[PDB]
């Protein structure tokens, strides 16, 4: 199956290669998924996901000049449950609006983009749980009180591994069940506030491997049973309630 | 060629199965491959990377979640496919 | 899981083309399962087929109009095997855009 710029394969979208800067309007509404690679797109406009309640998982990879995303984006999709957001070189901005109430929402990626903040994930309220898996943004810097707070109902995995955050403000993870925290390879980040896990459930398992942090709050790793740092532990210490 | 590996499939778990009522697991064998990245592809990327994985992963499409024996609440899976990995990185 | 002969595209930007080179890389199968009880401090692992060791090796690249031939430096397997993808050096994705891709043609 065909239309010029896009395949409609068996429910499964491809737009490679494409003749477009937005995303064509005419895409069939029974699709399971769309994949958007080696696109030409400048922007991925507001509603354009709009009236897919059908859609799984939604690929945009290898997009060289994706700058903007804008407003509602990602809402009123009641079956997604992937987003990858992969390999936006230019992509500098995802509007503070841009996901909204995903009940379904088990995977959120971002990755090798040129995004300089964390999604606004407030609005999502996933009723699974969700693995956010933010990696290789070397623009991120910080990240702020109440950043992953109403992402889910749930456990919550959040890898913010490999970006250039600096600095973390208390109640970063404020309202949030934390599941595992990585934030391995963020090199220049060298201290927690002592209030980080204020209000949370506390990491399970917590990756700070190769950062210069050399000390851990007081309170809040109260269900600590892995510490990756240079090495991993367990019963390698009883004090894993640092 | 085909030295063994199992295709991914539903298969009964050793430990939470009992006689008459046995729960279901997704194990087996997907396919992957590494080579060399695309010139093009270093294009969309801040990061550089010199080679590419692909790879696929042997889990459960569908299933239900049920209560056994010791308390424990566990996922009998009813479908198997190979999809996305998400725990295979570094 | 094991070393296979594939075919790589190598392409020069300036001359608007690309070239065929035939070399060796990883590709297969590997085992994997789907937990079905969750211990939130046990997590879940999964391998993929990856190189283990690898080379590199240089190749003459033919010029064009007005430039000159060059030089391109590309990875080699030497030895695969059915684990983590090395995310330092490995673009971890379900799907890239191939070995032999190329932008013209
Ligand atoms: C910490 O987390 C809670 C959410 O779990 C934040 O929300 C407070 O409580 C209810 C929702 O449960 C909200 O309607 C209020 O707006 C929140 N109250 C306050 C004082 O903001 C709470 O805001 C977070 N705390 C911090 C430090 O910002
Ligand atoms: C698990 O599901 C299978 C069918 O897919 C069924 O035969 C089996 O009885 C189920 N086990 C339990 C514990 O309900
Ligand atoms: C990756 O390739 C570039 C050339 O494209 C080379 O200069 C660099 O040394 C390589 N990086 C690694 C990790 O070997
Ligand atoms: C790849 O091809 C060469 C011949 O060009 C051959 O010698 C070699 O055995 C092949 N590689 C493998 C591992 O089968
Ligand atoms: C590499 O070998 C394959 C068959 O073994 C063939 O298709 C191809 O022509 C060879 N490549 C070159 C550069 O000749």
């Amino acid at each position: 199956c065909h239309h010029r710029i896009c395949h409609c394969s068996n429910r499964v979208f491809l737009c490679q290669e494409s003749k477009v800067t937005e995303i064509p309007s005419d895409l069939p509404r029974n699709a399971i998924e769309l994949r958007f690679v080696l696109t030409k797109l400048r922007v991925i406009q507001k509603g354009a996901f709009s009236g897919f309640g059908d859609l799984e998982k939604i690929e945009i990879s290898q997009n060289d000049v994706l700058e903007v995303i804008e407003a509602d984006v990602f809402s009123n999709l009641p079956k997604l449950h992937e987003i990858r957001i992969e390999k936006a070189n230019n992509l500098l901005y995802i509007n503070p609006e841009a996901f909204q109430n995903l009940p379904n929402l088990q995977y959120l990626l971002i990755s090798n983009t040129g995004i300089k903040h964390l999604p606004d994930v407030h609005k999502i309220h996933s009723l699974q749980k969700v693995l956010l898996d933010i990696q290789d943004n070397i623009n991120i810097h910080t990240i702020e009180r109440n950043s992953f707070v109403g992402l889910s109902f749930e456990s919550v995995i959040l890898w913010l591994n490999k970006n250039g955050i600096q600095e973390i403000h208390n109640c970063a993870f404020n309202g949030t069940q934390l599941d595992e925290l990585n934030l391995s390879d963020n090199n220049n980040l060298e201290e927690l506030p002592n209030d980080v896990f204020h209000g949370a459930s506390g990491p399970v398992i917590l990756d700070i491997s190769r950062t210069r942090i050399h000390s851990l709050p007081s309170y809040g790793l109260e269900n600590l049973k892995k510490l990756r740092a240079r090495s991993t532990y367990n019963l390698k210490k009883l004090p894993t309630l640092e | 060629d085909v030295q063994d590996c199992p295709e991914c499939t539903l298969q009964e778990n050793p430990f939470f199965s009992q006689p008459g009522a046995p729960i279901l697991q997704c194990m087996g064998c997907c396919f992957s491959r590494a080579y060399p990245t695309p010139l093009r592809s270093k294009k969309t990327m801040l990061v550089q990377k010199n080679v590419t994985s692909e790879s696929t992963c042997c889990v459960a499409k569908s299933y239900n979640r049920v209560t056994v024996m010791g308390g424990f609440k566990v996922e009998n899976h009813t479908a198997c496919h190979c999809s996305t990995c998400y725990y295979h990185k570094s | 899981c094991e070393l296979t002969n594939i075919t790589i595209a190598i392409e020069k930007e300036e001359c608007r083309f690309c070239i065929s080179i035939n070399t060796t890389w990883c590709a297969g199968y590997c085992y994997t399962r789907d937990l079905v009880y969750k211990d939130p401090a046990r997590p879940k692992i999964q391998k993929t087929c990856t190189f283990k060791e690898l080379v590199y090796e240089t190749v003459r690249v033919p010029g064009c109009a007005h430039h000159a031939d060059s030089l391109y430096t590309y990875p080699v397997a030497t030895q695969c095997h059915c684990g983590k993808c090395d995310s330092d050096s490995t673009d971890c994705t379900v799907r890239g855009l191939g070995p032999s891709y190329c932008s013209f043609g």
